RNA sequence: GAGGACCGAACCGACUAAUGUUGAAAAAUUAGCGGAUGACUUGUGGCUGGGGGUGAAAGGCCAAUCAAACCGGGAGAUAG
RNA sequence: CGCCGGAAGACCAAGGGUUCCUGUCCAACGUUAAUCGGGGCAGGGUGAGUCGACCCCUAAGGCGAGGCCGAAAGGCGUAGUCGAUGGGAAACAGGUUAAUAUUCCUGUACUUGGUGUUACUGCGAAGGGGGGACGGAGAAGGCUAUGUUGGCCGGGCGACGGUUGUCCCGGUUUAAGCGUGUAGGCUGGUUUUCCAGGCAAAUCCGGAAAAUCAAGGCUGAGGCGUGAUGACGAGGCACUACGGUGCUGAAGCAACAAAUGCCCUGCUUCCAGGAAAAGCCUCUAAGCAUCAGGUAACAUCAAAUCGUACCCCAAACCGACACAGGUGGUCAGGUAGAGAAUACCAAGGCGCUUGAGAGAACUCGGGUGAAGGAACUAGGCAAAAUGGUGCCGUAACUUCGGGAGAAGGCACGCUGAUAUGUAGGUGAGGUCCCUCGCGGAUGGAGCUGAAAUCAGUCGAAGAUACCAGCUGGCUGCAACUGUUUAUUAAAAACACAGCACUGUGCAAACACGAAAGUGGACGUAUACGGUGUGACGCCUGCCCGGUGCCGGAAGGUUAAUUG
RNA sequence: UUCCUUGUCGGGUAAGUUCCGACCUGCACGAAUGGCGUAAUGAUGGCCAGGCUGUCUCCACCCGAGACUCAGUGAAAUUG
RNA sequence: UUUAAUGUUUGAUGUUCUAACGUUGACCCGUAAUCCGGGUUGCGGACAGUGUCUGGUGGGUAGUUUGACUGGGGCGGUCUC
């Protein structure tokens, strides 16, 4: 049936982007802690 | 006019509708008109703050003047007109220097009446003066409580105040419920009553005529769990304590008004 | 995964109360 | 030419039976079944966040998870 | 040979990302083999002033200089600035590659800017006005896409009786643009004077008065002319790597039927009363005044950047699979039919990536069945049966609408005549008229065409297949349409129109918020919140001791404070 | 809603713990956590009749897909 | 024991007032602005509102408790001398 994922990359960007990380203090402190990981994505993104 | 439809189907076997044939049958005046969405019930914090609000037709607002502060200016009423906005209607007025404007329209005008507004004004249903100018014992409506500010009371159809007694500054009116209320006497009213007094003679008729309106249904609290409301949660059918509103403040009898520094305006409360 | 649906149905599983 | 009108395909549902139950499928298939101009249905975008939301109210739904989501931490909780 | 054909065909959006095309390979992948592949390796392929994005403009909503508020982090919000799923300029036909095309080529167009020359001239906005600019249903009328038949052209004369004719097959296509202004739809027109309005001004918009003219204007599908002496074209001929390539080319008309498409954002009607802003048109203010600017003709230059392959009801997307699942929009042929249902077909695409045998029980999906006919069973579960159209006929009860398709019954094919094809629809030529045309009148050729009646006729059966109500009697519950436990419960439960009690006088009660603020509501007691009951009909009795709420204030008791 | 209880009487059946009509001895109905009616409606509960039948008496035969044999590929729960 | 007079306020209640305070009245300005601030004015006015302290109410919310023996548990009974 239908099923969760219902992909689209307007609100994937708009939901998870880099720039909307970067807007808020929580989620600037998501990217500190993929950086400080060392992950090679940081977000999900091109 | 209200007429009783015919059966034809379960959902008109009961409807009661108000016909007005003076109502204009064509589109609104343009200028006078402006946007107006609709919330759910929702605040600037996303939550239903009010329930039972949501869905319904689309509106526009009307423009509609209750100052009446187009003093000296006589006016001459051009036709009636529906409002979604209230129940009231509306009368489309043109003044004498070619100024158009929205006033709620009173019992008894028509198309072609003169209206007039300010202190010199005639004893005629339309005309709006400050209230010392107003004979004791008339029956106004759209009266104003602060100078300046638009009228508040007595804006529903059918309603009007009744000016009861002037004493110096003040005048006490009778509220449409009940309330004997003082204003001062600077503020302005407008002669007569509040014209369709048949609103309150129709009849929905089915759920989905109240829900064009933007009504939706009531869950009664018994209907609940406990978690849900303090009247939830039974075994069948079970009450068992005090009716309370969804939040716990007893409802059927407790007076919830707690108002100071208004308690000098009012004369006597409604009984 | 989860578990097998006769060992989640309490008509099966629940015969002895 | 009215109507939460009538019969009935698309479309939305899910009343009965048989199959399947290490399935073709972590909810389907076949044969019938209900609504079908409306309190209808659908695309795109948006808003409400966890003792909180939303609920035509079933303790239902909130990413196959719900009488209190998921992730990380207190944390090697405590366990006659 | 079989299957789909309102798809299992064609084109896209989303999503994916090289799966696209060519050569080459078969180790692994492919539920088997594989010389094949959406597999491996290598190479190639995506061409735009007009399509889409970007761009200008805004909705819901987001962020938000100052600001108000908050232990901090932060919350809200004004000016603003973003945000489409909506508004805003312009291209069509034909040809071509293994793979791209409204992008390349041929032919014919159009749009918006900048620069310069010439002619005339009041230009100017962050402001005013118009417009943009808007609902549901219904009813037709005028058309076209499209289809059928005839005419015309090219071919044919038949594997078995007949087939030179009232016979067979195939074709009969052409765009945007430009010119005209029609079936319709809306609206009185023109001039002058005056004015408490449109924040100021206005010659623009609104208002007032007089005069005068009876028409003007706006909009509008289709058709027609051109585009087009062109292109395309059944075929024929010449070659060939047998894939194709090259050359040549007939007819290219009329009648009828007809949309769910267009006129039509129209018209009629109803109540539930149906986006915003810019582009656009106009008026002026400050200002500039032989300037700048505006208008018109001509020349000239520019139109950047990004997407463009392929799949898209699917083996390429979401489901771990090459998974009987899910997935928005556009197109819409024939014969029967009311039809986008259903059966058989066209264009087109497929035969579902294990097969070969045999012909046991048993399981699954179906077909038929002597006599009986619910005796089965928890229970007619499941099956079987009914099933269309036209006409006749139809009870209790009723809220007068219903019940009702009640129940029940009759007719139904083919052929001929009425009538060499009727009633009806369309309507040429011709003549007449005038306004000389996309006109009116008359006329009826031609095409199309039910329904009926009579007579005959075949079969067991004429609604022949597919498709397509079982019906009646008594009673509980809930009035009714709806909603509900996604994934064992669809109900008598929830909702509901109606009813009643109750709070609320507006900075409302109430709710979300340490607050500011927001909703209620740009509402005002004929309104809004809460609670119970649940259409309608007849009704709704007694108890105020207990608990709760409302009112009272004498007296008793009673906090911080004082001392 | 009634335990005793399959109350008793009548109807329907050859035979009726169900169904319908009545009685009232209401364990333990009752008036907006509404009483009593009610036309129309319901994939709603119970009962009766007609038609129809493989539901049954009591099964028989036939058509296909598996099961069986051959070639290829090739699992699973479980297990001192 | 009971008073009355003068002077004095100690409170309390009422009546006025305006200058704190409020304004989700009007107008003007920042300003191209239904925020905010400033100014003029009207209306309320020492009330309302807010802080600290204090009595009442408070399943709206929170943390927890709700014994053992027992011819199974519960119900009953018992529990020390
Ligand atoms: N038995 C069915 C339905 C089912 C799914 N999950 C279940 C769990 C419990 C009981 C039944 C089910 C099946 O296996 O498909
Ligand atoms: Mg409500
Ligand atoms: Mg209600
Ligand atoms: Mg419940
Ligand atoms: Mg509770
Ligand atoms: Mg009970
Ligand atoms: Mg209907
Ligand atoms: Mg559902
Ligand atoms: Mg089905
Ligand atoms: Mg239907
Ligand atoms: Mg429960
Ligand atoms: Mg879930
Ligand atoms: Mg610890
Ligand atoms: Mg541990
Ligand atoms: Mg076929
Ligand atoms: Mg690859
Ligand atoms: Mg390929
Ligand atoms: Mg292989
Ligand atoms: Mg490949
Ligand atoms: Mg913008
Ligand atoms: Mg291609
Ligand atoms: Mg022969
Ligand atoms: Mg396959
Ligand atoms: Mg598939
Ligand atoms: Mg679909
Ligand atoms: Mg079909
Ligand atoms: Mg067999
Ligand atoms: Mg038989
Ligand atoms: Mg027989
Ligand atoms: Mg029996
Ligand atoms: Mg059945
Ligand atoms: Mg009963
Ligand atoms: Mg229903
Ligand atoms: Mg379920
Ligand atoms: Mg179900
Ligand atoms: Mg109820
Ligand atoms: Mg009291
Ligand atoms: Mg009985
Ligand atoms: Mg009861
Ligand atoms: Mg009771
Ligand atoms: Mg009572
Ligand atoms: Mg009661
Ligand atoms: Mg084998
Ligand atoms: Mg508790
Ligand atoms: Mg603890
Ligand atoms: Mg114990």
């Amino acid at each position: 049936m239908k099923r969760t994922f219902q992909p689209s990359v307007l609100k994937r960007n708009r939901s998870h982007g880099f720039r909307a990380r970067m807007a808020t203090k929580n989620g600037r402190q998501v990217l500190a802690r993929r950086r400080a990981k060392g992950r090679a994505r940081l977000t999900v993104s091109k | 006019a209200v007429v009783k439809c015919k059966p034809t189907s379960p959902g008109r076997r009961h409807v009661v509708k108000v016909v007005n044939p003076e109502l204009h049958k064509g589109k609104p005046f343009a200028p006078l008109l402006e946007k107006n969405s609709k919330s759910g019930g929702r605040n600037n914090n996303g939550r239903i703050t009010t329930r039972h609000i949501g869905g319904g037709h689309k509106q526009a607002y009307r423009i509609v003047d209750f100052k009446r502060n187009k003093d000296g200016i006589p006016a001459v009423v051009e036709r009636l007109e529906y409002d979604p906005n209230r129940s009231a209607n509306i009368a489309l007025v043109l003044y004498k220097d070619g100024e158009r404007r929205y006033i709620l329209a009173p019992k008894g005008l028509k198309a072609g009446d003169q209206i007039q507004s300010g202190v010199d004004a005639a004893i005629k249903p339309g005309n709006t003066l400050p209230m010392r100018n107003i004979p004791v014992g008339s029956t106004v409506h759209n009266v104003e409580m602060k100078p300046g500010k638009g009228g508040q009371l007595a804006r529903s159809a059918g309603t009007y105040v009744q000016i009861v007694a002037r004493d110096g500054a003040y005048v006490t009116l009778r509220l449409r419920s009940g309330e004997m209320r003082k204003v001062e006497a600077d503020c302005r009213a407008t002669l007569g009553e509040v014209g369709n007094a048949e609103h309150m003679l129709r009849v929905l008729g089915k759920a989905g005529a109240a829900r064009w309106r933007g009504v939706r249904p009531t869950v009664r609290g018994t209907a609940m769990n406990p978690v849900d409301h303090p009247h939830g949660g039974g075994e069948g059918r079970n009450f068992g304590k005090h009716p309370v509103t969804p939040w716990g403040v007893q409802t059927k009898g407790k007076k919830t008004r707690s108002n100071k520094r208004t308690d000098k305006f009012i004369v006597r409360r409604r009984s | 995964v989860t578990s097998k649906w006769f060992n989640i149905d309490n008509k099966i599983v629940d015969h002895r109360p």
